[PDB]
């Protein structure tokens, strides 16, 4: 070893990612006519736990009959999943919600359902995301959205209040400007701007407030005459192909998965 | 230095579906050997899956009568369900296995005297007849029993079903339904025998079997 | 880990590898019989004696040895190409099943042991999967299964 | 024979699919100047029933004068055919209808008209379908639709009632979200997700409830102010080129074909 | 002159053991064809004679105790007669066939704790033990279960018998007798478990089967 | 195995008939000048019970001095009893 360490025992890697494909394919019989040498093992030894388990005689299970592989991550999580929903009760107000991978946050403020589940599977997340917002109710409403990286000045999150900032500071971060008459939906990629290597989803206390926040999407609406009906927004996150997932963790216990 | 031999402790034995993991184990002791007989006590073919499970069986025995009207159903059969029975030697294969996929071959036999006249259609209907027309039975695999021409029909059909295999203990729905309709009525003069006997012979083709199981029912 | 991934998918097929690990001393002795009884999961299996269960595919492990674990690989036995996540639905429906069978564990030989060693042996049961195929995403929070 | 079966008689296949093309073409006279050897036959014998029927002298009937072949299935049934229609009477309600090939179901709940006819022609159906929904009446109504495979939790079918499920469970199955102001129609392919080989249309009793259901399309609408007029939906099914039809059955009697 | 075709009247069909002689017969009507699955619903090996009939079975389960004297017979087994039973999946093959010739393989399993001591001889005895010496059991195919060394013995033996096959319904005399004798007594200190469990696993090798038959018993 | 049986252990025949002739013959020393590796064994194991037993040094015991072999069956029982 480089560090100066020695040993007689053979050092062997444990829990290698992606051993097999999650679709049935051929790449005769699997096991048979020999013996189940693979049916007795010592699970404590990492050299002997990589022994291909085989017990009875079996056949190769053909090919799976659909094309795509649904156990890939960039497919499964490619489908955009629910994040939040909120409603403006008055004109000329702003609303700011973070994208916070932390699990200490319990919904409605936090990640719900599958996102809360997925970002706790692994330790580190690095890369861009795709975000889609969907608008309901009132029409003829212009609105602006802008993405604020962490550490930079931003209004109190998860709170609906009148803007504290300049139109100049807002537009500098980049902004879409939409009208709920014409579009009724938006889909926009969020950049990865961080002074951090990645953003971990499972953390506590001090490190939880900084390292776990991806960034804060804000939405401001003007020209909302409340003689009209309600104005509802909803947000759905998906994962690009430039995101990367590192170092699998243990999945959440059934009491920690909430829903909205 | 010399090495003195010793027992090999850990070994794994077994046969078909079963397995034995022993810490203390030891080599097996054969005697004799398999012999072939110069003079065969039984010359018939030694039994196997294909001799027992696939042979012909008498499923149903009915009678086609002059008082059956047109489109009367002479015999309605759930074919596979009748093949699963204590009487038939296919049972001992099916009783211990959970799932099976297989073909079916039907032979239906009447015996009209040439002084009678009439017809029959015998069709293999997957699932149930449901609704659709009786006139149109010729769509299904079938054969037409005609008192003038043939007294024997034969039918061969693959496995048609919505799943992988037909679970015998708790069957979802019958795979095949055999229906015998009066295609044109039976007619006689005076004194001619007033009926015909009708019998059905069914068997499996290309029988596969899965899921050994202790469940007795 | 297997239950937490497979809870998010409608349909699952594959081989499930049960890893049994006894925690004996070197001075215990005994044998277990792990029987696989192919069927749905609502079949009533509690009347099956030991001699009847050797019909089904089974394996017998010895308690005290140099190897702790016996890996019981259940072949895929089904009448449908897939099974289904039914725990989302409320009551049971014949024909729609999650499990491919039940796995019975007997006491093949009794447990013998001296006076000064523990009179019982706890046995962990692990779970994993090989040749796995799942698809049709959904969302479900899988509840604890009590026997 | 492999199964061990023997016979002297020649075993000959019966009712082979697609003997001829359903368009008039050439691929002189058809029959003539020889004899009508084909005009006497024994219809009971499957070897003699495949004898090409010919009786009188006849000529080859030229070419058909349009390009397409209307007796193909992937053309005829490609045209999308009526399925159902329904109307929301109140806001924030959900409606769930299955695609059930069973004929025990009598419309308005079930397949009507041609679909009820077509799916009873053959025993097995395996593959994706294309579905188009068309919206009538009220405008400025956002709505979400999601496809639920069989066996999974779903609300009572053919019934209009308030949602029993989470927005998180809904969006996980995948969902469109539309607004009846902008589109007024949708066309979307339904995947084939089944633990079954196929889905049969003619079945009774127990097997009828499971094997005959393709899947349940649901529709939820919000922001429907009933001061407005009625909101009508309608659904039309068509068949992709990846669907497959097996083992022809006998067509339905004239008393079993209903209409809507 | 031209020839107009006609039905071929007389034909002979059948499968395995069965035969059909028909005067009026007619050609058989196939549909479809045997298909192979691209995706296997059941990956285990399809059942056959060798999967069902030849697997291991739990014959007898006894206990070897400290109060059994020397040469005590721990378990006396008629091996084949116990393999013929409703419990064991070999039955469905044997119940419908009259005669069978076959091998036998025994696996006997004890579980002594290292604080016990004793021995066993497990021998395959054709017919009956009759008279001859208990000391001499090592002549027969056997194995010696020793609490110190091995807890597993295995034995493999051909078909030894005075006739062609063993008729199961009315068996002449038992082909094999398995006898388990206390070869040296079981001894313990204070507190050690006072027994050992003993189990027997038997199966057929090279099983042949003859004489299909309706006789249910 | 033909019957479908498998195992890691080596299956070895037990109690083979007619290992040796019942008359003294040669077919030097028998055992010696090496070791009695054959004097320790596990009699329970049929692979190890076929180990030729040898304990001390010994010599080959010449030839037997009559022609016939009285331990044959077709000789011994040939005498009418």
């Amino acid at each position: 070893d480089d560090s100066g360490g020695f040993s007689t025992t053979v050092s062997t890697e444990q829990n290698v990612p992606d051993p097999q494909v999650g679709i049935t394919t051929m790449r005769m019989d699997v096991s048979g006519v020999q013996a189940p040498v693979g049916a007795i093992t010592t699970i404590e030894d990492p050299v002997l736990a990589k022994k291909v388990p085989e017990t009875f005689p079996e056949l190769k299970p053909g090919e799976s009959r659909h094309t795509s592989d649904h156990m890939s991550i960039y497919k499964f999580m490619g489908r955009s999943h629910f994040l939040c929903t909120f409603t403006f009760n008055s004109n000329n107000k702003e609303y700011t919600f973070p994208i916070t991978l932390s699990s200490t946050s319990n919904p409605p403020h936090g990640l719900p359902s599958t996102l809360r589940w997925f970002f706790n599977l692994f330790q580190l997340y690095r890369g861009p995301l795709d975000l889609t917002i969907i608008i309901t109710g009132a029409t003829d409403v212009d609105g602006m959205a802008w993405f604020t990286p962490v550490g930079l000045a931003v209004d109190t999150p998860w709170v609906e209040k009148e803007s504290a900032l300049q139109i100049d500071y807002k537009t500098a971060l980049g902004a879409v400007r939409f009208n709920t008459r014409r579009t009724g939906n938006i889909q926009i990629r969020l950049p990865w701007y961080s002074y951090l290597y990645a953003v971990s989803g499972a953390l506590d206390g001090l490190g939880d407030k900084t390292d776990s926040t991806f960034g804060l999407v804000s939405i401001q609406i003007a020209n909302y005459n409340h003689s009209d009906e309600y104005l509802s927004f909803s947000c759905y996150l998906s994962v690009t192909e430039q995101s990367e997932f590192y170092f699998p963790r243990a999945p959440l216990n059934s009491n920690a998965m909430l829903s909205t | 230095e010399q090495m003195i031999q010793s027992v090999d402790r850990t070994a794994v034995t077994g046969a078909s579906y079963f397995t034995s993991v022993d810490q203390s184990s030891v080599h097996t002791a054969e005697v004799g050997s398999h012999q072939i007989e110069p003079l065969k006590t039984s010359v018939d073919k030694p039994g196997s899956k294909k001799t027992q499970g696939e042979k012909f069986f008498l499923i149903h025995s009915a009678r086609w009568l002059t008082t059956h009207a047109l489109f009367h159903e002479v015999a309605k059969l759930d074919v596979v369900k009748l093949l699963y029975n204590e009487q038939f030697a296919v049972q001992g294969l099916l009783r211990y296995h959970t799932y099976a996929r297989f073909g079916i071959e039907i032979q239906v036999q009447i015996n009209p005297t040439p002084f009678q006249q009439g017809g029959l259609i015998c069709a293999m209907v997957p699932g149930d007849q449901s609704y659709g027309s009786i006139a149109s039975l010729t769509v299904y695999p079938h054969g037409l029993l005609n008192c003038n021409i043939n007294n024997v029909v034969r039918i061969k059909v693959p496995f048609i079903y919505t799943r992988g295999a037909y679970h015998f203990k708790d069957p979802q729905y019958p795979v095949w339904e055999l229906t015998i309709r009066v295609w044109s009525e039976l007619n006689i003069g005076t004194g001619t025998s007033a009926y015909t006997s009708l019998n059905v012979l069914a068997r499996f083709t290309d029988l596969e079997l899965h899921g050994l199981t202790p469940l007795s029912t | 880990a297997l239950a937490s991934i497979c809870q998010m998918f409608c349909f699952w097929r594959g081989d499930l590898v049960f890893d049994f690990q006894v925690f004996p001393t070197k001075y215990h002795s005994g044998r277990l019989l792990f029987c696989f009884v192919p069927g749905n999961e609502l079949i009533d299996v509690t009347g099956i004696t030991l001699k009847q269960a050797t019909t089904a595919p089974c394996a017998v492990m010895d308690i005290a040895g140099v190897q702790s674990t016996l890996r019981f690989r259940v072949p895929w036995i089904s009448d449908t190409p897939y099974r289904v996540n039914r725990y989302t639905k409320e009551a049971h429906q014949k024909g729609e099943y999650t499990a491919i069978g039940k796995l019975i564990v007997y006491c093949y030989n009794r447990l013998t042991s001296p006076s000064n060693v523990a009179h019982h042996v706890r046995v962990n049961v692990y779970l994993s999967a090989i040749n796995l195929e799942c698809f049709a995403p959904l969302y479900h929070a899988m509840d604890v299964t009590t026997q």
